């Protein structure tokens, strides 16, 4: 989103009790996180993802693979294949994750 | 069938280049014909290449091999090496089958009889 | 070694993958399917996508038919040239220096 | 460009009339002219739509079945031929210019004169 | 009864001289050794009828023309009338009135244009019960433009009855201007080479006719099997829409979608569709429609669409400048404005810059008009970010309620859940068949494949970026695209000067792909006369087991000579064998000698020729 | 046996003939008479036929102009061989094998 | 163009003729029923010397 607050409107993904859910809800997060809507979906392992913002949608490409290694990206080459494109008509300046 | 009606309104400019494509290709017959088939007959060589101690054995014709070639053409066809939208590749006129029985014609001509083939009777 | 040869077969597989490869290309209109223009709109307008397709098309025709028949003349002159070479080296020897 | 349509009067069910309008200022061989009423104090409508050649006619769901479109190109006239007619057509007829040619969306960058047509029994 | 016209119902195409040419017109005439009707009855006029009669007597007297058995013409003793009037027609012996076996008559009819055109040709015969053996051209005798529509006609009263189907000939003008011999282009191949070279004589040779094509047998569609219809009313026929500056966007999919009850609807007074023309939609198939709801006023509707500019364009909903859908706007008066002015409907008027498209804002900060910043001071050299509407139902009509919807759907080659109602058919395989998948459309032949798609792939695609691999809508299973079998034509002829026998070259094809006038064209399509070849399927010689001089060349090291008479296909022989006696101490000797003078000729030059820019292109103008 | 020099005068006469031809085709356009679109629409109308027309006669005496540069220059090789084989069998003696 | 007599017998249905290349050359006068050549009117190159 483009402020973080109940101002603007936030994309939100979590994993959790076997489900993910993605509102549009301009939801209230404090400043260490771990209202009006749009939509909800509601439903070592590298995740390898992509984000990007194009008219009205946010596309969510995707690749997992099985790897076994520390302290930074590993080498070879795999294709991240798409998801999902999120129907999401907002403008985005800025993000954050979540633990 | 639209774009073909729209297309005959360009008067013939297809048939323009169907003709071209069509010389083109029966002048790589003509080419073929005029660099190989330089002899009216087919000789053939003696059994046996008591020559003076010359062996042509790497440039002459080897029966064992099912194409009929010499050693060289062998390595010559070796080191070199689909969807239609119109797209055609006509045969050519000659095989290389035919090509090689050519080449191996002027070959033996020239090991038995001299030059005096490529004028009249062979000496 | 055998460069000459392999050049002109590879001279003629590309300027033919190009000729296909310029099979796709809108050349102003919609689309590079006729289909998709047939399937998407009325002859009154169809036609003028239909035209511009027609139009690009002829220019990359006419323009590969004309170099095929430049390439033609060299590979004739290389032909007439193989042939004097047959007649003058292989029929008999000869006294022209370096031929 | 001028308009002016012909046609309209007290209809009773089951009647018919026939409305025209020419086009100047262009040819009006490439235009389409579509067919609209409004009845009084409430919005406007599409009636019936005709090709540019005049092969093809579309109408209102409303007026499907019933009504007879036909247009003239040659004296730039375009008709309307009504059957089953009701007082639930009551409403002014408009001949609109769609500003465009050879192509068959329907709306109208132009108002004719339109008709006042009365229904009653 | 029946008969063959061996080569008749030839006629002046039109009033124009021409002189030892050879022509090629294509027009209505009559196909050459066609099955004809004899007569000793209502006969339909389909679109043109040879009629020709034997008679010494003047047994006939005319003809009756029409549909409702209307046009009268008719031969009395000396003079005709000709006229179009409601006659009291069995017939048994106004807009104009034309009243002005020895023996045989020819006649052509034909109305097209709404014009009545006669041809006619007398000649003497002394022959029975069989139609003379030769040719002869019909000169127009009068031309009468009714403008009636006709569709069966009948003498006044043996005779024969032919008709003129659509045809290409190649007509021989001579000196004296008279068509002495003409070609029917389409009785066989031995015609279609004499037209490609304009010439009733073709030389030994071989030549390129036509293109060969198999056709699609059938038509198979294949949609998806969902069955609810889109919720379309949901939309339109919705409760309330909302303020322009917080557009609703309401999403469609898994559902058939008609849109002719938008079109039966008439309510609409704006109806133009963008990417699509309207009455194509119900064939097609989307990826996913987005239906933008809001109103504005009449004046203002026109900011919304593709490509335009304005103060809801930029700040408020801006359609792209590649938009694909259909824009729909129709008048709320009676349900979305209050009697005192309602201003529940608000726009966005203080914004810091545009809006890219499909992009909503919410903002509610204060708008800056002065150089301070506002710090939450509303009033001078600070505006409110928004404004109001005025809506009272007594005002020009340029300002009523619109509720205008945006049937936004992207058009994509994805998986398309949306689509039209269209009934899906059973999948036949293996076959030229004209597919529609998806909306699609395109032929070929479709088989099993050894493919593997990613679970989000529609469909493959070849180097030309053209379909050639999909997934069923129904079954998922991946299908093969192969164009349909094809190529080329060619005739291999012995010259006309030695035989009119042909035999026929399919190129790249296989001799059971192929399967054209059947008396004719059909011989050379069977029997024991068919071989298949390197350059394709050859069709009309014998493969003898023999070789000689290549004679007429065929191709990959075939050549076909006309031999015993008939048409050979050897594998073409190089030269005769020989083996010069070679030995160590053997050589030959001549002890005579030849002088042989030969010829070699080579072209020098070529006519010399120049051509005008402006006289060729644009000319006098 | 004349078909060598026969064949030069059938090729020029054919694509005379085809570029007199072209001028007798619509191009995509109303009608290939010029005076007909200057005589049935006004200037605004009738220019773009025009134009539409100028571009396919520009592009058919193009093509004729090329295919006669290609032409020319296998004439002009034939010349070529014909000037060498006057000079050396004609005002000599060859010994070149089959020359 | 320029029009003068010509000797072609035109069939009597027959109105106009034309060329090899289908351009137009001959006309029949319709009054005077006889038949005239139409030629094209003069057209060359100038050459300097």
């Amino acid at each position: 989103g483009t402020t973080l607050d109940s101002k603007t409107q936030s994309l939100l993904i979590v994993n959790n009790a076997t489900n993910v859910v993605i509102k549009v809800c301009e939801f209230q997060f404090c400043n260490d996180p771990f209202n009006n809507c749009t939509f909800e979906y509601v439903s070592k392992n590298l995740r390898e993802f992509v984000f990007k913002n194009i008219d009205g949608y946010f596309k969510i490409y995707s690749k997992h693979t099985p790897i076994n290694l520390v302290r930074d990206l590993p080498q070879g080459f795999s294709a991240l294949e798409p998801l999902v494109d999120l129907p999401i008509g907002i403008n985005i300046t800025r993000f954050q994750t979540l633990l | 069938t639209e774009c073909s009606n729209l297309l005959l309104q360009y008067g013939s400019f297809c048939t323009q280049l169907n003709r071209a494509l069509t010389g083109i290709a029966v002048e790589q017959d003509k080419n073929t014909q005029e660099v190989f088939a330089q002899v009216k007959q087919i000789y053939k060589t003696p059994p046996i290449k008591d020559f003076g101690g010359f062996n042509f054995s790497q440039i002459l014709p080897d029966p064992s091999k099912p194409s009929k070639r010499s050693p060289i053409e062998d390595l010559l066809f070796n080191k070199v090496t689909q969807k239609f939208n119109g797209l055609t590749v006509l045969p050519p006129l000659l095989t290389d089958e035919m090509i090689a029985q050519y080449t191996s014609a002027l070959l033996a001509g020239t090991i038995t009889s001299g030059w005096t083939f490529g004028a009249g009777p062979a000496l | 070694a055998l460069g000459k040869l392999q050049d002109v077969v590879n001279q003629n597989a590309q300027a033919l993958n190009t000729l296909v490869k310029q099979l796709s290309s809108n050349f102003g209109a919609i689309s590079s399917v006729l289909n998709d223009i047939l399937s998407r709109l009325d002859p009154p307008e169809a036609e003028v996508q239909i035209d511009r397709l027609i139009t690009g098309r002829l220019q990359s025709l006419q323009t590969y038919v004309t170099q095929q028949l430049i390439r033609a003349a060299e590979i004739r002159a290389s032909a007439n040239l193989a042939a004097t070479k047959m007649s003058e080296c292989v029929l008999g020897q000869s006294k022209r220096v370096d031929f | 460009v001028q308009l002016v349509e012909s046609g309209g009067g007290l209809v009773q069910a089951g009647g018919s009339l026939r409305l025209s309008c020419a086009a100047s200022g262009f040819t009006f061989s490439n235009y389409v002219m579509y067919w609209g009423r409004q009845a009084p104090g409430k919005g406007r409508e599409w009636v019936s739509g005709i090709d540019s050649d005049g092969s093809d006619t579309a109408y209102a769901s409303s007026v499907k079945g019933r009504f007879t479109i036909s247009r003239d190109n040659a004296k730039n006239t375009l008709y309307l031929q009504m059957n089953n007619l009701k007082p639930e057509d009551t409403a002014l007829y408009y001949c609109v210019k769609s500003k465009s040619p050879w192509t068959r969306s329907e709306f109208d960058d132009y108002w004719g004169q339109g008709t006042q047509v009365t229904v009653s029994s | 009864a029946y008969t063959n016209s061996f080569t008749r119902g030839v006629y002046y195409p039109d009033k124009v001289f021409r002189s030892s040419v050879l022509h090629s017109t294509q027009d209505l005439f009559l196909p050459f050794f066609s099955n004809v009707t004899w007569f000793h009855p209502v006969l339909p006029f389909n679109d043109g009828v040879y009629f020709a009669s034997t008679e010494k007597s003047n047994i006939i007297r005319g003809w009756i023309f029409g549909t409702t058995l209307s046009l009268l013409i008719v031969n009395n003793a000396t003079n005709v009338v000709i006229k179009v009037c409601e006659f009291q027609f069995d017939p048994f012996l106004c807009t104009f009135e034309y009243v002005s076996f020895k023996n045989l008559r020819e006649f052509v009819f034909k109305n097209i244009d709404g014009y009545f055109k006669i041809y006619s040709k007398h000649t003497p015969i002394n022959l029975v019960r069989d139609l003379p053996q030769g040719f002869s051209a019909l000169e127009p005798l009068v031309d009468l433009p009714i403008g009636i529509n006709i569709t069966r006609f009948q003498t006044l009263l043996a005779y024969y009855v032919g008709y003129l189907q659509p045809r290409t000939f190649l007509l021989k003008y001579n000196e004296n201007g008279t068509i002495t011999d003409a070609v029917d282009c389409a009785l066989d191949p031995l015609s279609e080479t004499k037209c490609t070279l304009k010439s009733f004589t073709v030389e030994k040779g071989i030549y390129q006719t036509s293109n060969f094509r198999v056709q699609p047998t059938e038509s198979i569609v294949r949609f998806p099997n969902i069955t609810n219809l889109c919720p379309f009313g949901e939309v339109f026929n919705a409760t309330r829409f909302a303020s322009v500056y917080a557009w609703n966007r309401k999403r469609i999919s898994n559902c058939v979608a008609d849109y002719s009850v938008l079109y039966n609807s008439a309510s609409f007074s704006t109806f133009k569709c963008y990417g699509v023309s309207p009455t194509k939609l119900n064939d097609l198939c989307f990826t996913n429609v987005y239906a933008d709801s809001f109103v504005i006023r009449g004046d203002e509707v026109r900011q919304i669409a593709p490509g335009q500019t304005g103060k809801i364009a930029d700040y408020n909903y801006k359609l792209p400048d590649d938009f694909t859908g259909c824009v729909i706007a129709w008048n709320s008066n009676n349900l979305d404005s209050k009697v005192g002015g309602n201003y529940n409907y608000l726009y966005r008027l203080f914004r810091k810059s545009n809006l890219k498209p499909f992009e909503r804002d919410i903002s509610t900060e204060i708008y800056q008009a002065g150089s301070t910043p506002c710090n939450g001071v509303e009033g001078f050299n600070c505006y409110f970010p928004l404004q109001s509407y005025g809506f009272q139902p007594t005002n020009g009509v340029g300002y009523q309620p619109y509720r205008v919807v945006v049937l936004s759907f992207e058009l994509l080659h994805a998986p398309a859940t949306v689509c039209g109602p269209k009934k899906s058919t059973n999948l036949v395989k293996n076959k030229c068949v004209n597919f529609n998948f998806n909306g699609l459309t395109g032929t070929g032949v479709l088989t099993e494949s050894n493919k593997k798609f990613l679970p989000f792939q529609q469909f493959g695609r070849d180097i030309a970026d053209t379909t050639d691999a999909v997934r069923d809508p129904q079954t998922l299973e991946i299908l093969d695209i192969t164009p349909c079998s094809f190529g080329g034509v060619s005739v291999i002829t012995p010259g006309t000067n030695t035989s009119n026998q042909v035999a026929v070259l399919y190129q790249d094809v296989n001799c059971t792909e192929v399967p054209q006038l059947t008396p004719t064209w059909r011989v050379y399509s069977t029997g024991s006369n068919v071989f298949q070849t390197r350059a394709g399927c050859l069709i009309g010689a014998e493969h003898v087991n023999n070789s000689y001089e290549c004679d007429i060349p065929i191709g990959a090291g075939i050549c076909a000579s006309y031999q015993t008479q008939s048409i050979i296909a050897y594998t073409m022989s190089l030269g005769a064998e020989n083996s010069v006696a070679y030995s160590n101490n053997s050589i030959a000797i001549p002890t005579n000698f030849t002088i042989s003078v030969t010829t070699e000729i080579l072209p020098v030059s070529m006519t010399k020729t120049s051509v005008d820019c402006t006289m060729y292109i644009c000319g006098d103008s």
